RNA sequence: ACGGGGAAUCAGGGUUCGAUUCCGGAGAGGGAGCCUGAGAAACGGCUACCACAUCCAAGGAAGGCAGCAGGCGCGCAAAUUACCCACUCCCGACCCGGGGAGGUAGUGACGAAAAAUAACAAUACAGGACUCUUUCGAGGCCCUGUAAUUGGAAUGAGUCCACUUUAAAUCCUUUAACGAGGAUCCAUUGGAGGGCAAGUCUGGUGCCAGCAGCCGCGGUAAUUCCAGCUCCAAUAGCGUAUAUUAAAGUUGCUGCAGUUAAAAAGCUCGUAGUUGGAUCUUGGGAGCGGCCGU
């Protein structure tokens, strides 16, 4: 019983997508999962749920409506190409490094007080 | 000077055993009983009005 | 330096005497007629009308036609035309300070749930608002003080996810039910 | 005032200037002679070392022995005579004592009984001398 | 500061961007440019908070770097360059074209114009140069220097340029009846015919404008940009005609649009 | 004493504060001198001297947290050696890199907003409208109050699958399933002589101990102590110390006083200062809504 209403249309021919502002009618369950929403874009705007990126919801207080914004784009290269890499990161599609910035600020000022080449054969 | 009976009475006092005390209502029932005490009880008495505390 | 407003205000001013027994006499009855919780409850709407009441004081001490004056004038009136204390046709701005605090407590939610019969007292009429049972135009209010609009009047109602409307029972029927059939088999 | 010509801002600013020094509340706060006397220093509170344990004869009127701490400051090495308040608070209080001292109400004037106790003690050893009385901390010995 | 500023607060931002509160410390500080750091408008808040194209910095950034953007008819990837008064916007892929007029109010209208309309703009000549071989020159109010002009046009005329050649086509001469844009002040977005020019050797000549409603106001001689000969415009002007409705005439119109629209 | 925008109190005036996130200035332990550069008298640049302190194989070398964390000291007085460039933006040769700038959590009763701690029945029973009855009493259309008398409705605090949130989370929101009768899941803090809302209550103490801002209380009946009970006030807060504002028309411009309460120089002259007599354009015209206003 969850009902997807999009508003606020907009279409990017600069940026290859139809972004608009989604506002969801589920009333009486949890907050419904990215996962149900952009299977109802994809036979809504049809579409693959490939290109649709949901994010950023915010639940009503009452508990039956969620808006959330949307974006759902002509392909799965410009999709990757102009667009936030955590966004890209919850569909597995973009793999991080592991290692943290305060290894990373020790590493540059071990590197840098070696001159030369064997900067490298010094921390790790 | 003569600090030797310093907390003297405090010290000497009978204590008595604080009683139990069935809890008190908190808030708007705290509040809405202290309106039913002064304004829908008491019929207007003859004389000067007694106190909270009248004991007599 | 942070991307903080700090902008807030005080809502309510102390009595300038502390034990005016008159003042106690009139302040806790306003909370016994309308089910308030405490006296700030009863002085920040003490406040509301200081300032309103404020400002159409200074409009009154302008020029006639002022232009100040003729559109901070109809705002005025407008904004309690519209939260229902003023008339529809009493809306003249002299007619604000001849004007109360039991006049904005009669517009709060709490007593408009009662003065509409789904509360049996103003007590339980908090209580139906803080647990969430009602709701105006399909949004649950959870807070007594929204001070209701005038078309916004005639749309309080039960909520759909409590037994008092039309939804589902709470947790002490629905421990009734694991025992009615749990000791019948 | 006294003169009222339109042209006599200097004088009356300048007379009005003048004049508040003979006001006490003015000159005292003004002048930092007051500040320079006060032990604490402009503070509110302050914290010293219990170095011996006076009581103070009362007023005429009222004929009671007051047991107040003669404590020397921290920050100053100033000496002072602190009112212990309440029935036995003294009895918690020893020599050698980081005890935490205030005034006593009347921003540095002697009040009631005690002849020239302008303080009070707070805390002693950063336990309040209220939770010792009421009984709900122990002295940490 | 012992050099030159490279960080604007957003608080300390101008006004008329109507940036909020609440979202960042900072505020995009316009690069330097043809437009004043106040009396312009970065790329990136036309390209987001205006127009709401991008959302984020980095959707300005990939936007403007595939040279979709192209401010007066020659490219810019700047997202911070200073986009002022009457530059003509062109996003070409969207096919939508924009010239930089002031409101009535404070902010910069987002005047939809046709692709006819954005191949010529309006300058304002702020001075006459004379070069090193007696070539005359001017410059405009965005640092366009054109040399060999009309020698009728003086220094507080406005010249119609091309984008295409950079080139005078027409201009209209400071002249009373003609039409002004209040480019700057409280009056900021009027437009309406000059009735007096005001002389004051040594301080600054304010000029008195009458509206079409004949709601008459002043203005200093800076802050006048003649869009017309007469009653009738060069340009395409925005919604309202810059007329400037009152507080009191603002509601009694705004109302009605919420009164008979339901 | 960094200045200003401002802040607190506020009838009308004012009075006080402004180290503090925006603007401008200044300085990087104290001074001073310079190099490079468009821009520095730069200090996460240099060179000196002074103070301070570091490693040393004793020859020398190295330093600058009024950056973010943190430590020590000083004190009445103030937070994590956390996460992150996703946001805001800035810098770079740059759509790609970097940023303790900034953002996000932690600590946080500095403070500000919202707002639980029950609700409604039943019966005992005690009132008041009311037919009645002199009263006593009953009816009860209207309900009115409160009990370790009972009753079934509630929703939250919390434990907490999962979503939402977000750079990743947290919290909020959303939602399952649980989760309240001495609903022990128990609200404090100050008070109760007067000022000032609230006990001529009991028990102890006997000018003692203590209270008490002030006036006062305590001398054996204590409305003031120490306790018990009851009660009052504000309430998730409330007391205390101190700075400050109103109160203070007790600084008086608004607006005070000066015979006797504090106060008019012993007297006159006198320059700045302040303050200064009357007097110079009015009379008509000419149209306007009902002698009249324009």
């Amino acid at each position: 019983t969850v009902t997807i209403r999009t508003r606020k249309f907009m279409t990017n021919r600069l940026l290859q997508r139809k972004q608009m502002v989604i506002d969801v009618l589920h009333p009486g369950k949890a907050t419904v999962p990215k996962t149900e929403i952009r299977e109802k874009l994809a036979k809504m705007y049809k579409t693959t749920p490939d290109v649709i990126f949901v994010f950023g919801f915010r639940t009503h207080f009452g508990g039956g409506k969620t808006t959330g914004f949307g974006m759902i784009y002509d392909s799965l290269d410009y999709a990757k190409k102009n667009e936030p890499k955590h966004r890209l990161a919850r569909h597995g599609l973009y793999e991080k490094k592991k290692t943290s910035r305060k290894q990373r600020k020790e590493r540059k000022n071990r590197m840098k007080k070696v001159r030369g080449t064997a900067k490298a054969n010094v921390g790790a | 000077g003569s600090l030797a009976r310093v907390g003297k009475v405090r010290g000497q006092t009978l204590k008595v055993a604080k009683q139990e005390k069935k809890k008190k209502r908190t808030g708007r029932a705290k509040r809405r009983m202290q309106y039913n005490r002064r304004f829908v009880n008491v019929v207007p008495t003859f004389g000067k009005k007694k106190g909270p505390n009248a004991n007599s | 330096p942070v991307a903080r407003s700090w902008v807030c205000r005080k809502t309510y001013v102390t009595p300038r005497r502390p034990f005016e027994k008159s003042r106690l006499d009139q302040e806790l009855k306003l909370i016994g007629e309308y089910g308030l919780r405490n006296k700030r409850e009863v002085w920040r709407v003490k406040f509301t009308l200081a300032k309103i009441r404020k400002a159409a004081r200074e409009l009154l001490t302008l020029d006639e036609k002022d232009p100040r004056r003729l559109f901070e004038g109809n705002a005025l009136l407008r904004r309690l035309v519209r939260i229902g204390v003023l008339d529809e046709g009493k809306m003249k701005l002299d007619y604000i300070l001849g004007l109360k605090i039991e006049d904005f407590l009669e517009r709060r939610l709490q007593t408009q749930v009662f003065k509409l019969g789904l509360a049996k007292s103003i007590h339980h009429a908090r209580v139906l608002i803080r647990q969430r049972h009602i709701r105006v135009r399909k949004q649950v209010v959870n807070i007594p003080s929204f001070i209701v609009r005038l078309d916004s009047q005639k749309h309080i109602d039960f909520s759909l996810r409590s037994p008092y409307g039309g939804g589902r029972p709470g947790r002490v029927k629905r421990k009734n039910a694991k025992k009615g059939q749990g000791g019948a088999g | 005032g006294k003169c009222r010509g339109l042209r006599t801002a200097r004088k009356l600013r300048s007379h009005r200037r003048d004049q508040k020094w003979h006001d006490k509340q003015y000159k005292k706060a003004h002048l930092g002679t007051a500040l320079k006397a006060n032990p604490f220093g402009g503070a509110s509170h302050a914290k010293g070392i219990v170095l011996e344990k006076v009581g103070v004869e009362a007023k005429q009127p009222n004929s009671a022995i007051r047991k107040c701490v003669r404590v020397q400051l921290i920050k100053n090495g100033k000496k002072i005579t602190a009112f212990v308040p309440n029935d036995g608070c003294l009895n918690f209080i020893e020599e050698n004592d980081e005890v935490l001292v205030a005034g006593f109400g009347r921003k540095g004037h002697a009040v009631g009984d005690i002849p020239g106790v302008r303080f009070k003690v707070v805390k002693v050893a950063n336990v309040s001398l209220l939770a010792l009385y009421k009984g709900k901390k122990e002295r940490p010995r | 500061a012992r050099g030159p500023k490279k960080h604007l607060k957003r608080v300390a931002a101008p006004k008329h961007w109507m940036l909020d509160k609440l979202t960042s410390v900072f505020a995009p500080r316009p690069s330097t440019g043809p437009h004043k750091l106040r009396e312009c408008l970065p790329l990136i808040i036309f390209l987001r908070n205006k127009l709401k194209y991008a959302l984020t910095g980095d959707e300005v950034k990939k936007i403007c770097m595939q040279r979709f953007i192209k401010i007066d008819g020659k490219v810019r990837a700047d997202i911070t360059y200073p986009a002022g008064f009457m530059d003509v916007i062109s996003i070409d892929k969207t096919g939508e074209n924009f010239r930089l007029i002031y409101d009535t109010k404070g902010r910069f209208a987002v005047h939809r114009i046709t692709p006819e309309e954005a191949k010529y703009k309006l300058c304002k000549v702020r001075k006459i140069f004379v070069g090193t071989k007696g070539i005359p020159h001017l410059v405009t109010h965005d640092a366009r220097t054109i040399r060999y002009p009309d020698p009728l046009i003086k220094m507080n005329d406005t010249i119609q340029i091309d984008l295409e050649t950079g080139k005078i086509t027409d201009f209209i001469k400071f002249d009373t009846g003609n039409l002004c844009m209040v480019t700057g002040g409280a009056n900021l977005g009027r437009i309406g015919v000059i009735t007096n020019r005001e002389r004051h050797p040594g301080s600054f000549d304010v000029v008195h404008v009458k509206d079409a409603n004949g709601n008459s106001f002043a203005t200093r001689l800076s802050n006048i940009f003649v869009i017309g000969k007469g009653n009738k415009p060069w340009i395409s002007l925005p919604r309202g005609k810059g007329i400037r409705l009152t507080i009191a005439e603002e509601r009694d119109k705004r109302l009605a649009a919420k009164q008979s629209s339901g």
